[PDB]
């Protein structure tokens, strides 16, 4: 997209600071979830200024890199939508249950995702997207072969590319995939979002099918939640030991989370470091912990 | 599952459908409208999760259509809801 100039990021910081003016209303009573929204934009400003410090000798060469253009354009768009969200919401920002508040927390999740992506691509303010390490080789082979040194791609190229290895049945499904694989919500798949996805749904050989069972037709799957929201969900089935869910954490991308209820009535969690998600799910089915997904008696087969 | 789906504004060709926001979050809503008993592949479009209302234009006047609505979280398709309207 558009070439990067320093004045526009001056504008951008004014917007982030203005969103900070909006959100710092205590009447919102924001919880540090996270995503806190408030804390992420100071860290975004700070890390961006770190990139600038690193690129003081060659500002123009940084402005002609695709990733910085796409990322900045998207940050300006999302923060403008964050202002116009309060604009539309008006007073209904004072209660969390209201819809504009939910949209605010949605954009908080997004902001957390974008910062995470920027820190992944820019460690110490330096571009290493071209030398980005994809975790599962099979995924790294696919990415080096289909695109190569590319850091970011348009979603259309990724749909047409991934479709050749793992076919996509319909636009109904392709939209659902573009949901997860594009965490930034900017029609651009990066090596960061791709690597997170592949680590989340190993192995590669049945990647798309791994996506289907573990995400689409699964009841226990809860996408992104915080420990507060998880306990709020399982409080309704606390008396029922073995009722479990599994979710994702913004704090940790590309890592799984599993929550389940014990006979004591305490809600204890587990994380699958070893074994993939499905295998660990099966094993917990054999042990006697993962019995009811979301307090539902029918348990899917893996 | 979007709750309490209904059409609230009607023209021969354009319909305003309003469903209530689910308690759970919605990243995006997916809508597929198609001719009742029509072999033609249904038309489809998407809206952001903030909206509770959507408008369809270009529907032929004098047809009963079947409209299906999906809620979408990240890698998640909640169960849909459907309505049929005669224009």
């Amino acid at each position: 997209p558009g070439t990067v100039d320093k004045k526009m990021v001056e504008k951008c910081w004014k917007l982030m600071d203005k969103v900070v003016r909006l959100c710092q209303n205590p009447k919102l009573a924001l919880k540090n979830s996270p995503p806190y929204i408030l804390d992420l934009l100071p860290d975004t400003y700070q890390h961006l200024r770190t990139i600038l410090s690193r690129y003081e000798g060659k500002m123009e060469t940084l402005g002609e890199n695709e990733y910085f253009r796409v990322f900045m354009e998207n940050l300006m768009k999302k923060t403008k939508q964050t202002i116009s969200l309060f604009k539309e919401g008006k007073e209904r920002m004072y209660e969390e249950n209201s819809q504009p508040r939910r949209n605010l927390t949605k954009l908080s999740l997004i902001f957390s995702h974008m910062l995470a992506e920027l820190k992944g691509i820019f460690p110490s303010g330096l571009f290493q997207g071209d030398t980005f390490r994809i975790t599962k080789a099979d995924a790294a082979e696919f990415w080096r072969k289909a695109f190569g040194e590319k850091t970011i791609v348009p979603w259309k190229s990724f749909r047409q590319a991934l479709h050749e290895v793992h076919p996509i049945s319909s636009g109904l499904e392709a939209m659902a995939l573009k949901s997860t694989i594009d965490l930034t919500c900017n029609d651009y798949i990066s090596v960061f979002e791709f690597d997170i996805f592949t680590r989340l749904f190993q192995p590669w050989s049945s990647l798309l099918r791994n996506w289907n069972s573990l995400a689409v037709t699964h009841p226990g799957y809860m996408a992104f939640l915080t420990y507060d929201e998880v306990k709020a969900r399982l409080q309704k089935f606390i008396h029922k030991p073995g009722s479990y869910i599994f979710r994702l954490s913004c704090t940790r991308l590309g890592q799984w989370a599993i929550e389940y209820v014990t006979a004591d009535g305490n809600i204890l969690q587990t994380i699958p470091h070893n074994k993939p998600l499905f295998q660990a799910l099966i094993d917990g089915f054999r042990e006697g912990f993962y019995l009811f997904p979301d307090g539902r008696n029918q348990n899917p087969d893996l | 599952v979007p709750t309490k789906l209904e059409v609230v504004a009607a023209t021969p060709t354009s319909l305003l459908i309003s469903w209530d926001a689910p308690a759970v979050t919605v990243f995006y809503y997916y809508i597929t409208y198609g001719e009742t008993g029509g072999n033609s592949p249904v038309q489809e479009f998407t809206v952001p999760g903030s909206k509770s209302t959507a408008t369809i234009s270009g529907l032929k006047p004098g047809v009963d259509y079947t409209i299906t609505v999906y809620a979408m979280y990240y890698g998640k398709v909640y169960s849909p809801i459907s309505i049929n309207y005669r224009t």
